[PDB]
DNA sequence: CACGTTGATTTTT
DNA sequence: ACAACAATCAACGTGA
């Protein structure tokens, strides 16, 4: 029912590990609307353990009832954050490091000996997504929402202002047929009622998206120039 | 001041963070050169140079985050070991190590910085930062200067032959200002008296260190709040448009502009605050923290609570 | 004062920071016309006059961040050259060349002042220093001097033609004066009195050593404590304040105005001071130091057993 | 997991 | 008159 356009501005420089070449580390110009859904309604609905341990520790708990950090709360919030349309952007390559806290460092090989456990030892370059950018996302949900005016994201919590408005009742409009979506669309989260004609995909973990899509089903002309899928939930297609 | 204060934190670490923010304001000051680089350049992006609707885009030096959080937290980690809270010997039970797997699941830099070893256990950062920002351009913030290694004989040549041994290296002025907030999530009051002490206790930052990187840590304020304030970008655009451009001011003049910024800024931001301790309220109660990090008694005390606290969080909620 | 102050050092070199810094604050005076200079003129920087009253900008000298270590180090190994710890010949057994690979690893220089070219790793300096910057304004604290050079007949021509051979040069006036902080970490009592033997036997250290650049280092205290206390520029600009900016007082003067302010600012600094020797305790303690330099048993065997202190910590935790 | 081992590229008026 | 640096930052295989 109401539907808030918000655009994110990044106050500093935002790093996913989306792939890794050699020496590179590399972030993808599309925010993942599952790390977004995180960066908003982490704390304020979905748990947020400070600590872990187990195989908890390093397997997600993205759509699974039995943990607590599940996406799944917001189905039944009734809100849904789609992925993020880049408006303009810049990257900086900048080096990252391991801190020799010792007096006495020595340069070892990563497999070597004292160095044979997957761990940043030595160096490493990150391309992340600089100050110099901007992104659009929408949100959809079916009560007026207490959006927070800064999110953070990524590998180094790194600050987003959120400048958010409600699209008001008088400028969308509601219709159901074939449209191009324009906006990026997880996959995933696509319901019955809804079918995908044509795509073109931004290969991406822990899911590809959408950058462009033309569709089948139900839809919100939130603007002139812009059609919404309407009724996408977290994990929609198990 | 510290004793009404002990109302707002947590009784005991909690296992989900539940948005008690504790927020450190602060002017960074460089007072002896240091050098903010990677890639063999000093760090600059272009930003607007403030929030008043400028056409005019400047470019500003950054301290990343890993450049200003390290720092802070290793001059904890040596806090700890001289107070015999943690050890550097291997043969020891309470051993913490900065990276490996031997990095510790009980102490408090752990628990307030966090730790990844794996599936054997990890924790989230307690302490939250920004990249913080030169409030003035580059152009204005830097200077280049010539080094040389010659012969121990005093000479570029040895054997007849010149050393390659010379370079230029860029590095940020002494008085260029950051602007910064740091944020503590859900702290012990024992936690914010040792964060907080690393904001105060640590003096040095960036590349060369045993030579170079003097900075000043001038406190502004302290806020109490239910969610994230603003950024050091934010707070830096803020802060150059309420001086106009005229970034040639004194310390202190530019700290008390600061506090009154700062204000400014959070009257707009919608998240609810408990306590605002600025101004007269601030110098009492930086004064009564640095009477803790005098007293090896009163020091003693509190880091050994915070050490059980964070013992007693890591076995009943933590990795155990 | 030596059979008290051996009990706060370290029994050995550790491999990690474990608090325990000794800070020797000093002003740098100089004797002979200072040539401070990168880029070709004297260095210098723009500053506030004074922390508190008189808040007015003021460029003043630097003297740059090695400008102030490599005459300490440098003099250091030539005394364990000349005590024969270490030898400046291609096929000894100690060897140990300056800036290169074929440096020892082992010797109090490649500990104390550490090391970083080839293979067998590098080593962060223990002793940590900064850039000092004159008490008085460059304006008051400079002069630029003329100098030729004629061929031997005593004139500017050999075939009639003009040699032409005229340049100016800037150097700092003498009397002027360098606060300082020099901060000394994880040392043994052996290796305190290498670095405070440097401080007081080095008295070159501008360019042009030659003819040039003589000074008179002044301790004014001597600080055992729980990490960093203030930057060279913050105690500049404290006495700056002190003094009013009436600069014009004698050197006697001068270092007890120093050692007020010292002091003043010591107790506004979170850091537990385990020894705080100024004034008559330190005129008693550089005297005892002054017996060890000046004797060739008790000097021999005290910074032979450094050498053993060292060669242990590059056996056991260093270069192997 | 803990021992051991040691070759390769082609060039910026 | 003459230097603009110098090093270091795996990739497997085999047996227990």
């Amino acid at each position: 029912t109401k539907i808030y356009r918000c655009k994110l501005t990044l106050h500093d420089n935002v790093f996913f590990a989306s792939r890794e070449m050699g020496i590179l580390y590399e972030t993808e110009k599309y925010f993942h609307n599952w790390a977004l859904s995180y960066a908003f309604f982490k704390g304020t609905i979905i748990p947020h353990p400070y600590g872990l341990v187990g195989q908890n520790a390093q397997t997600p708990a993205y759509l699974d009832r039995d943990r607590e950090q599940n996406l799944l709360h917001l189905n039944d919030s009734g809100i849904y954050v789609f992925p993020a349309q880049p408006i303009h952007w810049s990257y900086q390559i900048n080096t990252f490091k391991a801190a020799q806290s010792a007096y006495y460092g020595r340069s070892v090989q990563f497999g070597g000996k004292g160095a044979t456990k997957n761990y940043p030892i030595n160096y490493g370059r990150a391309k992340e997504l600089a100050v110099g950018s901007e992104f659009l996302t929408y949100i959809v949900s079916q009560k007026e929402l207490d959006l927070p005016v800064w999110i953070r994201l990524g590998k180094w919590s790194s600050k987003i202002r959120v400048e958010v408005e409600a699209i008001a009742p008088d400028q969308i409009k509601t219709a159901s047929g074939v449209y191009v979506c324009n906006h990026p669309l997880n996959p995933l989260d696509c319901p019955a009622n809804q079918q995908i004609l044509l795509y073109n995909r931004v290969v991406m973990p822990p899911s590809s998206l959408f950058s462009q899509s033309q569709l089948q089903g139900d839809y919100w002309q939130i603007d002139r120039n812009t059609f919404l899928p309407q009724g996408f939930h977290y994990g929609a297609t198990t | 001041m510290l004793d009404s204060l002990k109302s707002q934190f947590q009784p005991s670490f909690p296992r989900l963070a539940s948005g008690h923010y504790v927020h450190f304001l602060m002017l960074r000051h460089s007072q002896s050169f240091p050098v903010f680089q990677t890639d063999g350049v000093l760090n600059t992006t272009r930003t607007q140079a403030g929030l008043l609707e400028k056409t005019d885009q400047l470019s500003r030096l950054v301290m990343f985050k890993r450049k200003q959080t390290t720092p802070e937290r290793l001059a904890g980690r040596e806090l700890l070991r001289n107070l015999g809270l943690t050890s550097a010997d291997k043969s020891a039970k309470n051993l913490c190590e900065y990276n490996g797997e031997g990095s510790c699941k009980q102490c408090p830099d752990c628990i307030l910085y966090g730790f990844a070893i794996g599936d054997s256990g990890s924790e989230r950062s307690k302490v939250y930062s920004d990249s913080a920002f030169s409030l003035g351009a580059y152009e204005q913030s830097h200077r280049s200067f010539t080094f040389n290694a010659p012969f121990e004989g005093g000479t570029m040549s040895e054997a007849g032959v010149m050393r390659s041994a010379i370079n230029e290296l860029d590095h940020i002025l002494p008085e260029v200002t950051f602007p910064t907030v740091e944020s503590l999530r859900d702290a012990t009051y024992e936690g914010f008296i040792y964060v907080l002490g690393n904001l105060l206790r640590t003096k040095r930052y960036g590349a060369q260190e045993s030579r170079t990187g003097t900075m000043k840590n001038h406190l502004v304020g302290i806020v109490f709040a239910d969610g994230e304030i603003f950024s050091n970008l934010h707070l830096t655009q803020a802060l150059y448009d309420q001086m106009g451009g005229e970034l040639n001011k004194p310390i202190s003049e530019l700290c008390e502009t600061a506090a009154t910024v700062a204000q400014d800024l959070l009257n707009k931001e919608p998240v609810r605050k408990s306590e605002l301790i600025f101004g007269a309220h601030l110098d009492t109660l930086l004064q009564e923290v640095n009477d803790i990090y005098q007293n090896d008694a009163e020091l003693t005390k509190l880091l050994g609570s915070l050490y059980q606290q964070t013992q007693d969080y890591a076995t009943e909620f933590g990795a155990l």
